């Protein structure tokens, strides 16, 4: 879920 | 799971020797309602990770500081919740 968590956060970023 | 269904079905045969089915079909649709959403979220997440992989080369070494301060914030909040819950457990222990 840390790949998906970085996904949620960076998707919020990019 | 299969063995349990099998024991149940053997019992159903024993007693045998349409409301439930439509109920099962309704629940079947229900479960996958959320699973299509999980697919949507995974897909948005994967496209985003690919977006990141595009920047992945050498990029900016500042997002590291950004996420690390985020780590300080998230660990602080988690320790808040942890101490809170543990103090509630000590409260129940006293009571």
């Amino acid at each position: 879920l840390q790949e998906i968590q970085q996904a949620g956060e960076r998707l919020r970023s990019k | 799971e299969e063995l349990k269904n099998a024991e149940i079905a053997l019992r159903t045969q024993k007693t045998p020797p349409n409301t439930a089915p439509a109920d099962y079909f309704h629940t079947l649709v229900q479960q996958f309602e959320v699973q299509l959403q999980q697919y949507r979220q995974q897909i948005e997440e994967l496209e985003n990770h690919l977006a990141t992989q595009s920047n992945t080369l050498h990029l900016s070494p500042q997002d590291l500081s950004m996420a690390m301060q985020k780590l300080y914030q998230t660990f602080v909040a988690l320790a808040a919740q942890l101490q809170a819950v543990n103090e509630n457990f000590k409260m129940l222990k006293e009571q």
